[PDB]
RNA sequence: AGAAGCUCAGACGAGUAGGCAGGCGUGGAGGUUUGUGACGAAGCCUUGGGCGUGAGCCUGGGUCGAACAGCCUCUAGUG
RNA sequence: UCUAGUGGGCCAUUUUUGGUAAGCAGAACUGGCGAUGCGGGAUGAACCGAACGUGAGGUUAAGGUGCCGGAAUGUACGCUCA
RNA sequence: GUACGUGAAAUUGCUGAAAGGGAAGCAUUGGAAAUCAGUCUUAC
């Protein structure tokens, strides 16, 4: 059969009984909710939830408001706010999947270069289709935040804690 | 009698036994596993087979119960000089009836020798 | 199964730090008033069988192999079928000629050498 | 015999040795510690001053019972002495080292005492007679001295790289 | 400059200990504004860290961090027990810690 | 499946005087290993590595210059 | 069946004798220390709790939670001024 | 190099580093600084 069999009878793992079942996200993370990003490069940003993915939330604060593109954000790194909901029923969310946000496979330890960092960037890498999707979701999201007062600039601002603020007493 | 041999040579002095501090290795020129054990004991098993390397050529050794008194014709030699696959089917064929479970061990041994030969 | 060490620091003999005539090698305190023998709080611990390591990971190097001492090529060929269980370790009294010969023997076997360099 | 220190490379140095010299090892150590690091010419000026009681050798380690003096203040110490036997030996060795540098072709203006060490030589021993018919040791502590004179004396993560590029290059 | 600090300020009080025996594996942390165990329940499971500064540049950074998690409340006055990946140095008694707002559930 | 092996389960674990058991180390003897060695044995030094609960053991580098070791048994002026 | 060590004990509870009394002398029953660390009583051989393989988590005992010191400058009702 | 094979420890000097308010040593946990191996890179 095969060539050059190992000199050790392989130990097959016992059949595991761990079945993957759908994640039950927080009851306050409904689509269209305004959320606060706690970690990452966009910590303190305010964003509008588009859809709930398998584990995380596909979310973007309108790129023309605060410059946060469409990203997956894990539901444990957001503080959902009680701000008035934004209509996200009219925006397509079926094309935002794990495959859509998936990175390129590497399967090797070679990486890193000054030219590598000169590569990627918004100028390169960023597909025109990704830019078009960001512009399309912006077109479908801006009218709602324009209509409800003070929410456009609220999304532009950045959340921060001040002296004497106690998050357990504070509600968002 | 075969058990007498093992009780004499297995647990104590043997020229092919290498005891170090917690374990036993069997370098015997007609063993496959490399470890010391009756099931694999070459001297104490009357019907048993092995493979070893020689000058780029693989050799399979066998011995029976009939020729025990004559050491010169006691072991039987065959030489192999082909690729691995065919070398496997030879041991498979030569042992599909003879040892019981040495088929897999000498397939493993032939594996390691052929990696030696290529290197 | 990864290798876990119940204890990493050696059991140094009591008062070996204060007296040079008393060596680091562990000696069991027989003294009638010995604080360490009586296990006072704050004193040094003593070797116990509870400190023994897992039978699966005992005698195993951090890479999972067991360093098997090697003095000639025939010692290397003993590890022909156990190249994922043992690692060749060339003895200190082996000359440079056999050291090179053992290294090429072990690299042919695919057996790792702990002190190849 | 080889010296203690990595220098004594004969291209740019000189050295001089003395063995079994019958003078006190403790006084020799104090002299060596005092002269270690100063230039050869200024070392000679200091040694003549010690011989003339114009400067004193500070006693730092073996100072038990050593009297106080005003000539120790330039070394920030109170205890200092004028060991003339030890200084005479050190003067002879320094002259020998200077002669070695002369024959070797070095520069006398720039030479400094790079290394000087005193070691205990084997004790010669003698007898002294005590009260009640008792005898004990009258040991002598010689010194080995050696002197050497010489001349002169990151990877970045993907996020870090992108942050650095977008901040520095883009602006 | 008040557009940052997504964390809550806390102070490393001591190790978890009896009268004479210390247990450096877990520490006692006083989170500011946390004045009862009922309030400590909100901070349970948050990500706490010790941030300090060093002269050597590890990966081009002067700032290095030891991470940890709030495990349980301690006492009645709002102090919490914290477990760190590296046990906090005993010289940090009275030093400050950052308690982030994640993993969030609010 | 070195059946003197492999495997499953449960309970349990302080200790002077003292008893018993299994191991580590040393000198010499028989057997053995196509055993190591002037291309460096033994010994010694070591802010190198590795193993063992431990007695200990192995190893890298340095020094050194003539012998020494593993295993099975025998023995003792053996720690 | 063979044999080791031992054949100076001491303390406490309770009962009790000699005694002016004693950190005194003498016994009875049990528990201990001796031979035993650990938690506590600041500290202590016999007091309190608990008797010990190497560890992780949880929970308690005795005892504590103003600060040293881990833990309420807690709750309720009084007493006390020295 | 005859103060002669090998050349241990005590103890000593030099150098480098470090520490130190009436001892020092130790144990435990981590920091800092120095030092270093494994692992990996591959195999299928």
């Amino acid at each position: 059969a095969a060539k050059y069999y190992p000199a050790y009878r392989e130990n097959v793992p016992k059949k595991a009984r761990k079945a993957v079942r759908p994640t039950k996200l927080r009851a306050s993370l409904a689509p269209g909710t305004v959320c606060i990003l706690l970690a990452g490069r966009f910590r303190g940003k305010r964003v509008v939830v588009l859809s709930q993915l398998e584990d995380t939330l596909v979310v973007t604060g309108p790129y023309k408001v605060n410059g946060v593109p469409i990203r997956r954000v894990n539901h444990r790194y957001v503080i959902a706010t009680s701000a008035p909901k934004i209509d996200v029923s009219g925006v397509s969310v079926e094309k935002f999947t794990k495959a859509y946000f998936a990175k390129q496979k590497r399967s090797g330890p070679v990486k890193k270069d000054e030219a590598f960092f000169a590569e990627n960037a918004p100028k390169n890498a960023l597909p025109a289709e990704r830019i078009a999707d960001q512009k399309a979701v912006d077109a479908k999201l801006l009218p709602a935040i324009k209509a409800i007062p003070n929410m456009k600039e609220y999304l532009a601002a950045s959340f921060a804690l001040s002296n004497g603020d106690r998050p357990h007493l504070m509600k968002f | 009698q075969d058990e007498v041999i093992w009780q004499v040579v297995g647990h104590e002095f043997c020229s092919y036994r290498i005891k170090g501090e917690a374990q036993n290795f069997c370098r015997n020129e007609y063993n496959v596993t490399g470890l010391c054990n009756r099931q694999s004991c070459p001297l104490a098993n009357s019907r048993y087979a092995t493979v070893r390397e020689d000058n780029g050529k693989l050799y399979l050794y066998m011995k029976t119960i009939e020729r025990a008194h004559f050491p010169s014709k006691l072991w039987q030699r065959i030489k192999l000089s082909k690729n691995y696959a065919k070398a496997l089917e030879q041991i498979d064929q030569q042992l599909l009836y003879w040892p019981g479970r040495q088929i897999h061990r000498c397939k493993q041994r032939l594996t390691r020798l052929t990696q030696y030969l290529l290197k | 199964v990864n290798i876990i060490k119940k204890r990493t620091k050696p059991f140094k003999r009591h008062q070996s730090d204060r007296f040079k005539r008393v060596g680091e090698s562990w000696r069991k305190p027989r003294g009638i008033d010995s604080c360490v023998r009586r296990r006072f709080r704050g004193t040094i611990s003593m070797p116990k069988i509870g400190y023994g390591n897992n039978k699966k990971t005992r005698y195993c190097m951090p890479n999972g192999l067991k360093a098997f001492l090697v003095r000639n090529v025939s010692d290397v060929e003993l590890l022909l079928m156990h190249n994922k269980t043992y690692a060749a370790e060339i003895a200190g009294n082996v000359s440079a000629r056999k050291r090179v010969e053992i290294v090429e023997k072990a690299r042919a076997l695919g057996v790792k050498v702990t002190n190849a360099g | 015999v080889r010296y203690s220190a990595s220098p004594a490379l004969e291209t740019k140095c000189a050295k001089a040795r003395g063995a079994y010299l019958r003078t006190h090892f403790k006084n020799s150590r104090e002299v060596a510690f005092t002269i270690n690091g100063m230039s050869l010419k200024k070392a000679f000026i200091f040694l003549d001053n010690v011989k003339e009681h114009k400067q004193a050798v500070p006693f730092r380690r073996f100072n038990g019972g050593v009297g106080r003096t005003a000539q120790g203040k330039e070394f920030g110490v109170t205890q200092a002495r004028w060991p003339v036997k030890s200084v005479k030996f050190f003067y002879d060795l320094l002259k020998n080292a200077e002669a070695n540098a002369e024959a070797k072709g070095l520069d006398m203006d720039k030479l400094i005492i790079k290394h000087v060490q005193v070691n205990a030589a084997p004790k010669q021993r003698r007898r002294t007679y005590r009260a009640h018919g008792r005898v004990t040791a009258y040991l002598s502590s010689p010194s080995h001295i050696e002197i050497i004179v010489a001349e002169e004396e990151s990877r970045v993560s993907l996020k870090q790289g992108a942050k650095a590029r977008n901040l520095a290059a883009r602006k | 400059a008040q557009g940052h600090r997504l964390y809550v300020k806390a102070k490393h009080l001591s190790f978890q200990r009896s009268k004479h025996v210390i247990h450096p594996g877990t520490s006692i942390v006083k989170i500011e504004g946390c004045d009862s165990k009922e309030e400590a329940q909100f901070y349970l499971g948050k990500r706490v860290c010790y941030v300090y500064k060093s002269s050597k540049a590890v990966r081009g950074s002067k700032i290095r961090v030891i991470w940890g998690t709030i495990a349980r409340p301690h006492g009645n006055s709002g102090a919490v027990r914290a477990r760190f990946v590296h046990n906090l140095p005993a010289k940090t008694f009275g030093s400050s810690l950052r308690v982030m707002l994640y993993p969030s559930n609010i």
